[PDB]
């Protein structure tokens, strides 16, 4: 009974990481897409206030 | 006469006896029975806790 209740949460504990895996990558090119098309704005709000 | 038969006025108490054993031999199986069946009644109920544990701490993780 041990036995095949370690090997039940195992071959759902890899499953859930590798899927997490997915999701990880893809959250992380959520956000990359969204600055680099709101970039020429950080890029003008920062310089305006180097030069004083 | 009551020679042979004598023999079984006893064979009977004696019968009697043995029969009351025999009801102490099945009284003492069903409370083992009901014994094994409960440690295996912790053992469902603690493995469970610890796959609900051990998804949920995998959850965290990812």
């Amino acid at each position: 009974l041990e036995a095949q209740y370690r090997e039940r949460e195992r071959a759902e504990t890899e499953a859930l990481l590798a899927r997490y895996r997915e999701r990880a990558e893809a959250e992380a090119k959520a956000v990359r897409e969204k600055a680099m098309a709101r970039l020429d704005e950080a890029v003008a709000l920062v310089l305006k206030e180097v030069l004083p | 006469k009551l020679e042979a038969i004598l023999s079984q006025e006893v064979e009977a108490e004696i019968q009697a006896l043995l029969q009351e054993a025999e009801a102490k031999a099945e009284a003492v199986k069903r409370e083992a029975e009901e014994k094994a069946k409960a440690l295996l009644q912790a053992r469902e109920r603690a493995l469970e806790a610890q796959y609900r544990a051990a998804l949920r701490r995998a959850e965290s993780a990812g």
